């Protein structure tokens, strides 16, 4: 969700790497990989569908099982009133899919 | 330090239910009492550790039967000559009863209060404690106060209707010759349980036992 | 508001979404029987059919326009650009898409045209434009004389080409599709360049108190990518 | 006489043609019911279904034998070892054809002998073998000990495997196909061989007037390849 005043425009390019594959380092990589354009201009918000993840344990630990990128497309244009910095949130949830197994204790005390 | 991945095969639901979630059988309490307090005492609570805390404190409203299995282990002190078969009793006082002072106490052969009689050389004893609770669940949480006077407001968040009773165990014959060390493991195992309201977790490590306090970390 | 998914990309658009086909034709596959006198090709439905967005373009008050042709701007990008080095035969439409950014306190007239076989002018000399001055990549080049079209004709009569209007105070965005536009049934993407995709600032852009930066993207998506096909067997 | 038509690539073979199936199971593409608990793959039918032949090598009189780990063979080589660099996920069989050139005087029997997780011996040692033992990619190993099988087990009872015997007095040909052998629906290509393909000289070859040469072709063709999507769609 972008929390910016009303006028406030711009784009933004949200990639997502499969699991193996490398995160993207400029624009263009990621633009090349699966994308959004969010205009936030006009789109306060915008949802995500990530294919599938998975993980376990087994020192050995689970590999990485993707990336979620932004890259700033254009630049953020507001008018003279508004306020020259904006602010953008992001929530997380699990489809009706999602399963887990072998309960155990959590490490947070 | 090695990237390992496995391909995960999954299926059914059943394991995440909040009765198996909720329904594991955890050390509760654990104390250690000499030949001649004399006596084990303590009220029965959730909150004593805090693996099970934060369970439970995922919910604002669980109501639930306790399961009590206490698992006693005794160790001599100082020649030898075996580990005796004592004899021990296992009183459950309710919220409105008295409890016992010492171990020659009147309120042990109280016959409202209910006692197991079991042996070091037997099998753990176990009982059922039924939701003895006024209202119709337990409040893990309580935004209010018992009441209104003074010496009540510095007890927030407690409420009377959340105890859940006190659990005595004795050494019936407690004085032997030379020495004695018992153990007593109580173990809890929640049945038919049902929740709601479920609450954020908590990340703050607890600052104590009754006031959910928080401080940094 | 909604969304112009293409296979691999989404871009988020108004709902204006007018969609000039060029010539009233959509793009669409080489025709059987058309496709007997010459070598058959093995269509790509993925991944060329996507979205391309190149960098974006800074609108000043003086700028004069700039200009794309295809499939030179996406002759090394991806799939598509995979695709053209390996083949020597190329068949494909396009859909460009071209959105602004601007507040309501900005101003400016955009002419998004689609010029078939625009052949550079080089104003002034009688030698023709070299290699560098025609490919310029996904980079694209600069008007110099936007009134006359760096072609000696005028950009007052170029509205007869697929043409899409952006006004900053009606619209942002503009959507025009492309059909296969050549006289040959497959041609080669290395050497010539079917389209020109051109936007010029017909009213210059201005204003009081804002960025006068304004920035403009543009993105192109083959639409029916066919190539010669590269895994015939030869046994029998 | 036939031809071993696979897509892009063909052999001419013998009329055997005999085609072992390991474990009388055809190769075949992850059942649906098995692939809602993980990932969907995509299945390239194109060209990874080819036959990749190696560089022929030479069978002489003091010949141990050589294996081929699969897919460790494949995996720098063509479109099979392009699509294993960028997909993490994998599962496919396989179909190895050995060929053999001699002539009327030449004699040696040769067992294609196809080892499951064949895990190798390093004998009189107690280190495990490194990666550079294991991991010999289409060049391949030789065996060491081959009458222990290099992994403690002996060549008399590995008859209990996927075979096909090569007499020279008899054929020249083998072809045997490897279904996905496996624990878990798909596995990791880069790190784990499910197959090991032994070609192992049990009589040893003799002649008096011939060349002593006698090489020894090998043909490995993926048949039903899966590998992870690497396209899908995040809108919605």
């Amino acid at each position: 969700m972008f929390c910016g005043s009303f006028m406030a425009t711009g784009k933004v390019i949200l990639c997502y790497t499969p699991p193996g594959g490398s995160c993207p380092t400029d624009r263009e990589s990621a633009m090349l990989g699966t994308h959004i354009v969010w205009d936030f201009g006009l789109q306060s918000s915008i949802t995500l569908v990530i294919p599938w993840i998975s993980g376990s344990h087994f020192k050995s630990i689970n590999a990485n099982v993707g990336y979620v990128t932004c890259f700033m497309q254009t630049n953020l244009i507001v008018p003279k009133e508004a306020a020259t910095s904006t602010y953008i949130i992001g929530f997380a949830a699990a489809k009706n899919d999602f399963s887990l197994r072998l309960m155990r204790d959590s490490p947070d005390i | 330090a090695i990237q390992t991945r496995a391909v995960i095969n999954q299926h059914g639901t059943s394991e995440t239910l909040v009765e198996n979630f909720l329904g594991r059988a955890a050390l509760v309490m654990m104390k250690d009492f000499e030949y001649k307090q004399n006596f084990f005492k303590w009220t029965i609570n959730t909150r004593s550790y805090v693996q099970l805390r934060r369970k439970f404190e995922l919910f604002t409203y669980i109501r639930f039967d306790s399961e009590i299995t206490i698992v006693p282990t005794i160790r001599l002190y100082t020649s030898y000559s075996g580990l005796p078969n004592l004899t021990l009793q296992a009183m459950f006082v309710p919220v409105g009863a008295p409890t016992p002072k010492s171990q020659d106490s009147y309120e042990w052969q109280s016959a409202c209060n209910p006692s197991v009689f079991f042996k070091i050389d037997d099998p753990p004893a176990r009982m059922t404690i039924p939701f003895m609770c006024i209202n119709s669940a337990y409040g893990m949480f309580y935004d209010g106060f018992a009441g209104f006077e003074k010496t009540a407001n510095g007890l927030y968040g407690i409420n009377p209707a959340n105890t859940m009773g006190n659990l005595c165990i004795r050494v019936v014959n407690a004085y032997q010759p030379v020495q004695y060390t018992i153990t007593i493991r109580i173990y809890l195992k929640p049945k038919h349980i049902k929740a709601w309201v479920p609450r954020p977790p908590r990340t703050m490590p607890y600052m104590s036992i009754a006031n959910t306090n928080y401080t940094g970390h | 508001v909604l969304q112009l998914k293409l296979g691999n990309s989404a871009i988020v658009t108004q709902e204006a979404a007018n969609m000039c086909c060029a010539y009233g034709e959509w793009p669409s596959y080489l025709p059987d029987n058309e496709a007997t006198a010459i070598d058959k090709p093995t269509q790509p439905e993925t991944s060329t059919d996507r979205f391309y967005t190149l960098k974006s373009v800074k609108w000043e008050g003086t700028s004069t326009g700039w200009w794309w042709k295809l499939p030179d701007a996406l002759n090394q990008t991806g799939m598509f650009g995979q695709n053209v080095q390996y083949h020597y035969l190329y068949r494909s439409g396009f859909l460009c898409h071209v959105q602004c950014n601007a507040t309501k306190f900005h101003q400016g007239a955009l002419l998004v045209v689609a010029i078939p076989e625009h052949q550079l002018g080089k104003y002034n000399t009688g030698t023709s434009a070299s290699f560098d001055d025609v490919m310029k990549g996904k980079t694209g080049g600069v008007f110099t004389h936007p009134y006359v079209l760096d072609d000696g004709t005028s950009l007052a009569c170029s509205l007869i080409f697929p043409h899409q209007w952006i006004n900053l105070r009606t619209n942002n965005s503009a959507t025009i599709m492309l059909p296969w536009m050549n006289c040959a049934p497959m041609d080669f993407a290395l050497r010539h360049n079917q389209w020109t995709l051109a936007i010029i600032p017909v009213v210059p852009l201005n204003t009081s108190g804002g960025t006068t930066m304004v920035p403009i993207t543009v993105s192109i998506a083959p639409m029916c990518c066919e190539f010669n096909g590269l895994r015939n067997a030869i046994t029998q």
